[PDB]
């Protein structure tokens, strides 16, 4: 069906084509009931149907109804295997240093720049500033 | 005949395919060339012409091969029947006997007579005193002590009938020898005879609930 | 997953996503107030800390831990060492249509055939059994030969008779040094609940009979039974394939 | 709402309650092989996806499906041997039946 | 704006050894160190919008109730694996300290009815409080003796039960020959020859349309109190 | 006898809820008026609910054995699936 | 591709 | 019956596609239904499959002739 | 002890380990080195795929299989869906080509 694998780093817009959307808030469960939250990491917006067919508010588990999201809630009730590939993104509000390009020994980072990690580690941990084109 | 489909049909037909749609209603799903066979005073593009009409007013449709009429159109079909009973078969639209069925007795006159005596007399007042299924129905004002209505059926059982019931108040109707039937919601039925002494008894244990 | 009681079973990472997008809330907000330059300036640090334990816990100088005074397992290593995907659950796999027992000898058998103890035989083939009940229509629904298979009639013995009639199975001693550790027998049912084995093998596997336990295996397609009588088959391996000396030397 | 320990038991043979008491707990000394059932426990489940055969039952015939399932402690496979004693432990505030 | 700004970061700069100082006072709660660093920062920044002078007061009186405000919020908000309300974490730590006095003054243990009468609620509150006082199990926890074995090894599915070429096969398949038998002598579908597949969902199709279409017909009889006799009178 | 009639009740149940359209069988007087206008046929007339539930009713229990085994044999790409995951 | 699948990738690796 | 399978190393000698030979020829035996030509023992269609290796009248080149004439018949049969 | 077939795991679709969870044989991968030693393709092919982990691949086998068929349809490991996404959950875009 297929032959070889591609592999290739990830661009931020690819990530944000492999998500369905936006998780927000840390919290989980309903307790009481047992039920996920509107957009926290359990969802049925974002990640799909928890159950067999069955709706977060629970109207459109109509089969005439299947397929179509609901109203209350807006849950397009559809399998139960979706939720195991649909994956979901975090905005981070600063940059952040990917851990595996700084010290996989060697550093990509490290020697792309020619500059000691030591030094780029300086950079990192807010304890030292560097320069942007100083020019004249 | 085909003066009540076309009539029925508010003459939005002809005869043509007033026979024709007798013949696709008359057998369910059946081939045009049959259509054409009980109609060889028809040609073949008249009696498709008709079917043209009924597919184009969209009352007979295909299934495949199929030709059938809509609901719609049976109910021109139905009206045709109706009118043709009206005018040709008058005695077969008739009707027969009908039950009442059941008539109060003057027992359970006087009953609701020492029933109304007793609740007027205990101070317990009552929403609306009806006549139901040529039943009666003491039914009480809130839902007291878990009860709704002090009924009296026509079979010989007055009942007292609640919600969410308390036990020791039924164990005090079973003190006077009561059935009861619980619910899935809490809905209590109580079975007493209906005797002037079962009124006593009963709004004496209801009057110190 | 809620387990067996009220009790909850989560992964760590649940944990650990957690903490990242707590912190990454807190540090939205911390900008929103117009914090001064040391708040944010540690904030900043917390969450490259977050996502680097994240990616993984141990790189760090301290690996963090959750609960229990116990490093967790972030993406890292999932994958790495014995315990990660690739060691685990891609390279070898728990496989159905399997079992394990005890073994003995039985000096009666030849060599292309090995005993096997009927209470298996009846585990491991539901499905072929169910199929000829099915085909001779001793019964008609599935679950009436389910209730005929448990209730034990006196005919489906001749049933898996004839299905292990032909039907080679596998068997492995656990450490499988060299390649005559998967060796391809025709059954003999027999009583009890040990498996029979010839005495020419037990050079083969490095078996000695103080208790070692074999595993047994189903081929199921047309093909696994073919590669399993042509290549498979006891007979057709007498030679070491280290030297021409043979392996069925009487010990 | 919570589970019982009643005696009462969907789609099962009379011979495997024949060994039970009234309660729904083998008697003490009841020979017993892989399969039988000591303790009837059942679970009571609504929404349950039901299948075809009570799709049928429940709908030619007369018939209510079961809000309730299986959930009895049975013989482990396999085993065989003699009950010789059961203990009963109760939460306070619970009422007890006849056995305990 | 910024005078005024500058100034409440010297203030902040000022007590964050007080901040600090009352931080010691939560650390195996389930967080971290910074968490509480941080959310005292945030007490600091709104303990400073709301200080008076005037009251002749030194700060750390004024500074240390919005302290606690940020960390306890904090804490409640944030610990668990489940974010449970605040106010059955203020009736916890209420049974916690009842459960403390009454454990060591009767000695023995406490029962839940000693609950009901120390506290005033109801004991069927007390018993799903004290349900609810609990926190998941990681998976990757050993099992008993080190054995290389882990929770996630024994979790087991459940979900298991009742689920286009081949789809319309299995159909066929499906047949056990009185179905078409009663699908041509009741509704003239026929099954007779292997036909192309797509003739065979086309069929299915006509067979879908051909059950709703008589199902049109069937439901629209429910209007007339008639008898049969008069509707067969054109048949 | 009338065994069979109920034969074919329960064959036209089985097509009828076997190709998607489900509703028509829970309800009963509709289901009765489906019935009636494909021209199934107990002694020479039309079905009653009273009727109905007397040729229900009137039935032996090794017929309805033989009726429900007869049923289960269009299902049975559903039930090998179903036990397939249940075989403990 | 080492015993059957040998085969099977001339085949395969043939066709492409 | 069949203990080893020796026979069809001899008449094919590579021992690879003997798989592939019997595998082709048994599922045309029990899934088609077509019969064999070494008369039946009552056994199941592996030994049936490479003893009709075992008797030289069955390899690649026999079952592609009579697959070749088999859809010959049905594009010269179809008409 | 022996097994047909039991109940499964639930982040990877594979059977369990163990006698008192009713649970299969584990086939380490060393016996995979043993079964490559032969040109055994098939037996290792399906003893990876069919008997393990494609959720389809063995319902179509346990369906072909009561009715007289002995056919395979492999398919896609699903631990290999997993590791898919698992490296995908990095910044690693890996992917599958034509
Ligand atoms: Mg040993
Ligand atoms: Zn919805």
């Amino acid at each position: 069906e297929f032959d070889a694998i591609k592999i290739a780093l990830a661009s931020p817009d690819m990530i944000r084509s492999w998500s369905f959307g936006e998780v927000k808030k840390p919290e989980t469960i309903n307790y009481r009931t047992f039920k996920p939250e509107r957009d926290g990491l359990f969802c049925a917006r974002i990640f799909g149907p928890v159950k067999d067919y069955e709706c977060l508010c629970g109207k459109y588990k109509r089969l005439k109804h299947r397929g179509v999201i609901c109203e209350k809630c807006g849950v397009e009730v559809t399998q139960t295997k979706v939720r195991r590939e649909r994956m979901g993104h975090i905005e981070l509000a600063s940059p952040t240093a990917h851990i595996w390009f700084l010290k996989s020994l060697p550093s990509r980072i490290g020697l792309l720049l020619d500059m000691p990690l030591r030094d780029i580690e300086r950079v990192l941990y807010f304890e030292s500033y560097v320069v942007i084109e100083g020019g004249m | 005949k085909v003066t009540y489909i076309i009539k029925a049909s508010n003459d939005v037909l002809n005869e043509k395919t007033a026979t024709i749609l007798i013949t696709i209603a008359k057998k369910d799903f059946i081939t045009a060339a049959e259509v054409r066979e009980v109609h060889p005073d028809l040609g073949n593009a008249v009696v498709n012409s008709n079917i043209g009409v009924l597919i184009k007013k969209g009352l007979v449709e295909k299934s495949g091969d199929g030709l059938i009429i809509t609901g719609e159109a049976q109910d021109i079909i139905s009206n045709a029947a109706t009118l043709y009973a009206q005018e040709n078969a008058p005695e077969l639209l008739k009707k027969r006997a009908t039950r009442k069925a059941r008539e109060i007795t003057s027992d359970m006159e006087e009953d609701k007579d020492l029933m109304l005596k007793l609740l007027d007399k205990n101070g317990f007042v009552l929403k609306k005193v009806e006549i139901y299924r040529s039943n009666y129905l003491a039914i009480l004002e809130k839902r007291t002590n878990g009860i709704r209505n002090f009924e009296i059926n026509n079979n010989g059982n007055m009942r007292i009938f609640g919600y969410k019931m308390m036990e020791h108040h039924i164990q005090k109707f079973t003190d006077i020898g009561m059935s009861c039937k619980i619910a899935k919601n809490g809905n209590v039925y109580l079975d007493i005879k209906r005797s002037a002494e079962n009124i006593e008894a009963v709004i004496t244990v209801a009057s110190e609930l | 997953v809620p387990l067996d009681g009220g009790r909850f079973a989560t992964s760590d990472l649940n944990d650990l996503y957690r903490r990242v997008i707590n912190r990454n809330n807190r540090l939205k907000r911390l900008l929103d107030l117009a914090a001064p330059d040391i708040i944010v300036r540690n904030e900043k640090r917390m969450l490259q800390e977050a996502v680097d334990a994240l990616l993984d816990n141990g790189r760090r100088g301290r690996a963090i831990t959750g609960s229990n005074k116990r490093p967790l397992k972030s993406l890292a290593d999932m994958i790495k060492g014995k315990q990660g995907r690739f060691r685990q659950n891609l390279l070898g796999k728990r496989v159905d249509y399997s079992g394990r027992s005890v073994i003995t000898v039985g000096p009666y058998l030849r060599l292309h055939q090995c005993g096997l103890p009927k209470k298996m035989a009846l585990e491991l083939f539901k499905p072929f059994i169910y199929g000829k009940l099915e085909l001779r229509g001793l019964a008609t629904t599935i679950k009436a030969a389910k209730k005929m298979v448990e209730r034990e009639e006196a005919v489906v013995w001749d049933i898996l008779d004839e299905v292990i009639r032909e039907h080679p199975v596998l068997l492995n001693r656990a450490p499988t040094l060299h390649r005559l550790g998967i060796q391809a027998f025709e059954p003999v049912l027999i009583e009890g609940k040990a498996i029979q084995l010839h005495p020419l093998v037990c050079a083969a596997y490095n078996a000695d009979f103080d208790g070692d336990q074999m595993a047994v295996h189903v081929p199921l397609t047309l093909e696994a039974q073919l590669e399993a009588r042509a290549l498979m088959m006891s007979t057709n391996n007498i030679l070491s394939p280290a030297n021409g000396e043979p392996i069925i030397v009487p010990s | 709402g919570p589970e019982e320990i009643t005696a009462d038991i969907p789609n099962v043979g009379e011979a495997a309650l024949s060994k039970l008491d009234e309660s729904g707990i083998v008697y003490i000394g009841a020979e017993v092989t892989g399969g039988d059932i000591l303790v009837g426990k059942v679970t009571p489940k609504g929404e349950t996806q039901l299948t075809p055969e009570e799709k049928l039952l429940r709908a030619i015939f007369g018939e209510k499906a079961s809000d309730v399932k299986d959930s009895s402690l049975r013989v482990p496979n396999g085993v065989s041997g003699t009950v010789i004693d059961v203990q009963v432990f109760t939460r306070d505030g619970v009422e007890k039946d006849k056995r305990a | 704006e910024a005078k005024a700004r500058r100034a409440k970061k010297e203030m902040v700069e000022a007590n964050l050894r007080l901040v600090i100082s009352i931080a010691k006072k939560y650390t195996n709660r389930g967080l971290q160190f910074l968490d509480l660093i941080q959310e005292g920062n945030i007490g600091l920044m709104k303990a400073v919008d709301k200080f008076e002078y005037r009251r002749g007061y030194k700060f750390s009186t004024y500074a240390t109730w919005w302290i606690r405000q940020a960390i306890t919020r904090s804490i409640a908000d944030q610990a668990r694996t489940i974010r449970i309300p605040v106010h059955m974490i203020e009736t916890i730590n209420k049974l916690n300290r009842i459960s403390r006095q009454m454990l060591q003054e009767m000695g023995r243990e406490p029962t839940p009815e000693e609950l009901a009468e120390r506290m005033l609620m109801p004991e069927d509150k007390i018993r799903k409080v004290l349900k609810i006082a609990k926190e998941p199990i990681s998976m990757e926890t050993p099992i008993g003796d080190d054995e290389d074995s882990h929770l996630g090894d024994f979790i087991e599915d459940t979900t298991l039960e009742l689920p286009l070429r081949a789809a319309t096969h299995d159909v066929l398949a499906g047949l056990t020959a009185r179905e078409a038998k009663v699908l041509r002598m009741r509704f003239g579908i026929d099954m007779n020859t292997d036909y192309t597949l797509e003739e065979v969902g086309k069929q299915f199709d006509v067979t879908r349309e051909r059950i709703r279409q008589i199902e049109a017909k069937a439901l629209r009889k429910l209007r007339h109190p008639s008898r049969s006799e008069v509707l067969r009178s054109f048949l | 006898k009338n065994i069979d009639t109920v034969r074919e009740i329960i064959t036209v149940a089985s097509i009828l809820i076997k190709f998607s359209r489900e509703d028509i069988v829970e309800n009963r007087a509709n289901f009765i008026a489906f019935l009636n206008e494909i021209g199934v046929t107990h002694e020479g007339r039309k079905l009653n609910q009273n009727s109905f539930r007397k040729i229900v009713s009137e039935l032996t229990q090794e017929d309805k054995k033989t009726l429900i085994d007869e049923f289960n044999e269009g299902f049975e790409g559903v039930y090998r699936y179903l036990e397939m995951y249940t075989n403990k | 591709p080492a015993g059957t699948g040998y085969a099977y990738h001339q085949d395969r690796m043939r066709r492409r | 019956a069949r203990v080893t399978v020796q026979d069809a190393v001899e008449k094919i000698g590579n021992r690879f596609d003997l798989v592939l030979v019997a595998a082709r020829r048994a599922r045309q035996m029990q899934v088609g239904g077509k019969d064999p030509l070494v008369p039946e023992e009552n056994d199941k269609t592996t030994v049936i499959a490479l003893r009709e290796i075992e008797e030289g009248l069955i390899n690649n080149q026999i079952l592609d002739v009579r697959e070749r004439q088999e859809q010959q018949e049905q594009e010269a049969a179809e008409l | 002890h022996a097994r047909s077939t039991g109940s499964y795991s639930l982040v990877t679709q594979q059977p369990l380990g163990g006698k008192a969870q009713f649970g299969g044989q584990r086939f380490g991968e060393m016996e995979v080195w043993a079964l490559e030693a032969y040109g055994a393709a098939y037996t290792l092919q399906e003893m990876l795929t069919v008997k393990s982990d494609d959720v389809n691949g063995r319902t179509k086998m346990y369906k072909n299989i009561v009715d007289g068929n002995h056919q395979m349809e492999p398919g896609m490991p699903e631990s290999f869906n997993v590791l898919l996404k698992e490296i995908r959950s990095l910044g690693i875009n890996i992917e599958l080509e034509d």
